[PDB]
């Protein structure tokens, strides 16, 4: 496994 | 006719006292009716939370078109920011800042209200200092709850939601708990516990339980502050560990 730094993901959504 | 208006929501500074603050500034008709009855619900919920560690909301004025709302001013900016920033905590910031945000759970939680869009994008700091506060904001989501759990709809940001939301199960407060699971594990590491490119990839790994502690990177890090993870990442509400028991635990009961 492994998955991308926060940083290289950016920032959240929100969901409705 | 006591605050007096700077640069920009925007600042201002008490007239008596002089405490610079921050003033959000709604507008009529804009925002509609009852877009406006949005923010009557949200508003009042922050007027029940008092706490150092909650962006606290001292006063709400209605002038003639605008509506005004007195806030903490925190500068600090997002505590997501300092996380690229830093790349990832030691486990003592760490354990400090995880503690920080417990307490204001808690906090939440003995008052009846649960957040549900708790993440990193939301907790600010009061300075980049080396032991600054972190505050809890945005309570767009925020819901007054009793102790029981029933559906109270399905919100939140995706990477941060818990099993049971997206099994649409009945919950309640401890879907904060796994929110910071998620913090509190990126925090030591610096990347996410759930993640996929495909959203749907992505609720499936999350309501599988699916996480793991990847060498080398974990090799180091104290078990027990894995326990506590694991354990926030519980996935079963009903025995994932609360907020007043994280509190409770050496790992963050130790100020020395």
């Amino acid at each position: 496994k492994r998955p991308p730094k926060l940083g290289q993901i950016g920032r959240s959504k929100r969901v409705v | 006719d006591n605050y007096d208006v700077k640069e920009e929501v925007r600042r201002c500074v008490h007239k008596t006292t002089g405490l610079e603050f921050a003033a959000k500034i709604i507008n009529t008709k804009k925002l509609s009716a009852r877009d406006f009855q949005k923010l009557e619900r949200e508003a009042r919920i922050c007027r029940k939370l008092q706490h150092p560690n909650i962006v606290r909301l001292h006063d709400s004025i209605q002038e003639e078109s605008f509506h005004y709302l007195v806030f903490d001013l925190v500068t600090g900016g997002e505590l997501f920011e300092d996380i690229v920033a830093r790349e990832f905590y030691s486990e003592a910031d760490a354990s400090h800042c995880i503690q920080q945000i417990l307490e204001s759970i808690a906090y939440c939680h003995s008052n009846g209200i649960v957040h549900r869009n708790l993440k990193p994008e939301n907790l600010l700091l009061a300075s980049k200092a080396k032991g600054a506060a972190v505050k809890l904001a945005d309570f767009g989501l925020a819901i007054e709850v009793n102790d029981s759990e029933a559906w109270h709809g399905f919100a939140g940001t995706p990477g941060y939601l818990s099993p049971e939301v997206l099994k649409k199960d009945p919950y309640s407060k401890p879907v904060d708990i796994w929110a910071c699971g998620v913090i509190l594990y990126i925090l030591l590491v610096g990347y996410p516990p759930f993640w996929d490119e495909d959203q749907h990839r992505l609720y499936a790994q999350i309501k599988a339980g699916a996480y793991d502690y990847p060498s080398p990177e974990w090799d180091t890090v104290t078990p027990e502050a894995k326990s506590l993870i694991d354990s926030m990442l519980t996935v079963n509400p009903k025995k994932r560990i609360t907020a007043d028991q994280a509190l409770k635990v050496p790992w963050i009961c130790n100020r020395e």
